[PDB]
């Protein structure tokens, strides 16, 4: 409904369209590594707790 | 590994249930061997 809209995030003042956006691998890599680290830490803590008992 | 972690959690729960069952002593009678000897004497006397 709007041809151009201001960027919601701060530190910038510009209006961009849908076509301007391009895929960013950095964000997906950060999300994947965060998921892997949280999964591994949960597995290790559960294993250590069971080994203690 | 996740499956074995789940299984060992279940085994820990089973161990806790086993400890709860062990809370009931169910001690064997202190004189089972003595009663066996008494009945052996009784049967020997009865046959005599």
């Amino acid at each position: 409904g709007y041809t151009t809209r201001d960027c919601p995030q701060a530190a910038c003042s510009q209006v961009v369209s849908m076509r301007d956006f391009v895929r960013d691998p950095i964000m997906e890599l950060r999300c994947k590594i965060a998921k892997m680290k949280e999964s591994q830490e949960q597995d290790k803590r559960s294993s250590q707790a069971i080994d203690v008992l | 590994t996740k499956k074995l972690q789940a299984t060992i959690i279940s085994t820990k729960e089973d161990f806790l249930r086993s400890q709860e069952i062990l809370a009931q002593t169910h001690l064997p009678e202190k004189s089972v061997f003595e009663d066996i000897d008494i009945k052996r004497k009784e049967i020997i006397n009865k046959e005599g």
